[PDB]
């Protein structure tokens, strides 16, 4: 039920859950909006047969809060093949370094 | 805090609501038309009367604000396109016992029961197979039985009815603000506040006459050189200088004269350009011949059809085990998911058909910004003017000659392109005088000048003046000459096919401005011209917030109603009928009868 009625926008990382009556007319609403008043929230009412912008969409959108906290979370950063008896330069788990 | 905050509020949620309401109905007719069965009759049940009822409530809870002061235009406009009320205006008790009596009196026109004194077991049906028994009967005193045994079998009744409805339809519409019920569909597109792209009520009856001075030369002249060559079937009974019967013509009234056209050809030696050779070799079908038309299509610039129509709508034959309908018919399904209801075959009527649906869908779906009331065209006769004159270039021969329909070396004929334009004309042109009189006629008598006992006697002395359609007899009031027609009954919206007529080839010429067709006119494709289709984009886009005349003044320069695009699309065909009258007269003696 995405939502068509509010006072105003949404801040950022401002979540709304109250149904409130998108209250308009300095004439009190009250109770059932009924007369010159509405419920927010209006219905998709889909259907299977449809054009190109007319059916759900999901979104995952990141927006990390990269602050000057340390980052926990990081790159897989995946690993190579193991080398044994003759030289390279080995970046075991941060240390650098080249030997045998 | 004011009007403008929920006025803007509740059409914001009225337009996505009620589209929503509309998809239901539409689908639910479609579902109908496709598959005839038991309860899809249901489908109209709950659909049609739901859409009405909430439009009526929508409408009672939208007058309350004054929808004056409001800075924006649109929101009147589509309130304005709100405020039909419908039905009880004035008074509950006599609109809604007029309306009832509508419900019944309609289908009984629409029955088509006729009972010949002679036998019974011969009958008259309102279906087409009448034009092979009327339009195109092979004995000439059979068109006049079948002409007067039909009207005596479906107008007894039908007198009463229209008399009582035209004399108490008035006040219904006066009391909502419209000069006569006629009102409610000659000034639908009628727009004050801003000069130049308004109209007039009263502009129109006016307007009428008075166009069509320069008009005769083009309509005048092919009425009097076909009546020439319906002398070689019809013995003493034509008089060219004069009139002809109405029985004589492809339409009991005149509407049609096209159904002479295979005895009035200039030269019958050579015949039209015909594509149905064409399927010959593959036999198109409509999954085909759609794909094929996109060939003027897709260069013309805009997108394509709906990625929906192609996966919902049947291909090759809807009937199979299941009842279905596939009848010229232009669909506005909304919510974005556009389709065709007619199914293409081996037949150049069904390839033109068949491009009349998808120009619709590519109107409706050029202005999917415009608000849901007013998601349609400029008024009534403009959304299919644009939607069916994509209809009418299918068969271009310079088109035709593209994509294996004609081979590209064959010369054009002498006479060929003015046959199919003699023969294209009897059926527009040879139609649009009828409503510049018979409905202008209408207008007047809606405004009530004619008194309660002369609706029959004036229609005779009347139709003496442009039309020219004379009969052998007169009749007193036993009889249903006036109002006889299928659209006549129920005061059909007759400007969809006025404005429809007189802006027709418009917008045609329009399209070819930046196509460079100077030489050839009236057939001209706009393949390979990415301007004419950008150019005409505004007019797909206007709908109806936009002022109905805003690309039609921009691109086609003529706003108000427009003469020269008529005379020029017929140019050669008017030049040959100025030209090939000699030994005969241009004019109608219309006092002059042969029964007498
Ligand atoms: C529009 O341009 C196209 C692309 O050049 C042309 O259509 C083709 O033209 C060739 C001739 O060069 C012919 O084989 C056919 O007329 C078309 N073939 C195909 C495969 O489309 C042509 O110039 C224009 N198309 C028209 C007039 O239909
Ligand atoms: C339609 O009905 C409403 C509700 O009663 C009324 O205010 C309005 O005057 C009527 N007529 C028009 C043209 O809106
Ligand atoms: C429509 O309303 C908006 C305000 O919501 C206004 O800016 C715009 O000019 C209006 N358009 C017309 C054609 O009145
Ligand atoms: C037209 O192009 C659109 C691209 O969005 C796509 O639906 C398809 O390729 C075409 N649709 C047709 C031919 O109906
Ligand atoms: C739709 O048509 C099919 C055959 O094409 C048939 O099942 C029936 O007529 C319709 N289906 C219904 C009503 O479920
Ligand atoms: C067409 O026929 C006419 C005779 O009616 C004659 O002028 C000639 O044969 C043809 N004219 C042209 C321009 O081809």
């Amino acid at each position: 039920l995405y939502r068509l009625f509010r006072k105003s926008n949404l801040k950022p990382f401002e979540r709304d859950i109250s149904t409130e009556i998108y209250q308009a007319g300095n004439k009190p609403c009250n109770g059932v909006a009924g007369f010159n008043c509405y419920f927010p929230l209006r219905s998709y009412g889909f259907r299977p047969t449809y054009g190109v912008g007319h059916q759900p969409y999901r979104v995952v959108v990141l927006s990390f809060e990269l602050l000057h906290a340390p980052a926990t979370v990081c790159g897989p950063k995946k690993s190579t093949n193991l080398v044994k008896n003759k030289c390279v330069n080995f970046n075991f788990n941060g240390l650098t370094g080249t030997g045998v | 805090s004011t009007i403008e905050e929920q006025a803007k509020t509740f059409l914001d949620k009225f337009n996505h609501e009620a589209e929503d309401l509309f998809y239901q109905s539409s689908l639910a007719s479609w579902n109908y038309n496709t598959n005839i069965t038991e309860e899809n009759v249901q489908n109209m049940n709950n659909a049609g009367d739901k859409w009405s009822a909430f439009l009526k409530e929508q409408s009672t809870l939208a007058q309350m604000y004054p929808l004056q002061e409001i800075q924006n235009l649109t929101v009147k406009l589509q309130l304005q396109a709100l405020q039909q009320n419908g039905s009880s205006v004035l008074s509950e008790d006599k609109s809604k016992r007029l309306n009832t009596i509508l419900n019944t009196m309609s289908t009984i026109y629409s029955t088509g029961k006729v009972c010949n004194p002679d036998n019974p077991q011969e009958c008259l049906l309102l279906e087409p197979g009448l034009n092979e028994i009327m339009a195109n009967s092979l004995d000439y005193n059979e068109r006049l039985w079948a002409w007067e045994s039909w009207r005596s079998e479906v107008g007894k009744q039908l007198r009463p009815l229209y008399e009582e409805y035209v004399v108490l339809k008035n006040e219904m519409a006066r009391a909502n603000h419209y000069e006569d019920y006629g009102d409610y569909w000659r000034g639908d597109y009628e727009v004050n506040g801003v000069d130049g792209y308004d109209y007039s009520r009263g502009q129109l009856i006016e307007d009428v006459e008075h166009t069509f001075e320069e008009i005769k030369p083009l309509y005048e002249h092919l009425h009097a050189y076909v009546r020439a060559k319906l002398m070689n079937a019809y013995p003493s009974y034509i008089s060219p200088i004069g009139c002809l019967p109405a029985h004589l013509l492809g339409d009991m009234w005149g509407r049609f004269w096209t159904n002479l056209y295979s005895l009035t050809v200039p030269f019958g030696q050579k015949p039209n350009i015909d594509v149905t050779d064409a399927m010959v070799d593959q036999a198109w079908d409509a999954q085909r011949i759609f794909k094929e038309a996109e060939k003027f299509f897709v260069s013309v610039g805009l997108p394509n059809m709906t990625q929906g129509f192609w996966e919902n709508s049947m291909l090759t034959d809807p009937g199979n085990v299941q009842k279905a309908v596939c009848h010229p018919t232009a669909w506005d399904l909304g919510k974005g998911d556009f389709r065709i209801l007619m199914c293409t075959k081996v037949t150049m009527d069904d390839f033109l058909t068949a491009h009349h649906e998808m120009g619709h869908i590519q109107y409706d779906m050029a202005y999917a910004a415009q608000p849901f009331l007013l998601r349609n065209g400029a008024n009534e006769g403009f959304h299919e003017a644009v939607g069916e004159i994509m209809s009418l270039s299918a068969a271009t021969p310079k088109h035709l000659k593209s994509i294996g329909l004609l081979s590209p070396d064959f010369q054009e004929d002498n006479e060929t392109e003015i046959n199919f334009l003699l023969k294209q004309a009897l059926t527009i042109v040879g139609t649009l005088p009828f409503t510049y009189m018979l409905e202008k006629w209408r207008w007047m008598v809606f405004k009530g000048e004619i008194p309660k006992d002369q609706w029959m006697k004036k229609w005779w002395e009347m139709k003496r003046e442009i039309v020219g359609v004379v009969e052998p007899v007169p009749h007193d009031e036993t009889y249903c000459d006036p109002a006889s027609l299928f659209h006549v009954s129920n005061d059909y919206s007759f400007i969809r096919y006025y404005t429809r007529t007189l802006y027709q080839f418009q917008f045609q010429e329009a399209l070819c401005q930046a196509a460079k067709h100077e030489g050839p006119l009236h057939k001209c494709d706009i393949s390979n011209s990415t301007e004419a289709g950008q150019k005409l984009f505004n007019m797909l886009r206007l709908g109806k917030s936009e002022p109905w005349t805003l690309a039609l003044e921009n691109v086609v320069g003529a706003k108000n109603m427009n003469v020269r695009p008529l005379l020029n699309y017929f140019e050669p065909l008017f030049t040959w009928l100025k030209d090939q009258n000699k030994n005969s007269f241009v004019g109608w003696s219309t006092d002059w009868s042969p029964y007498a």
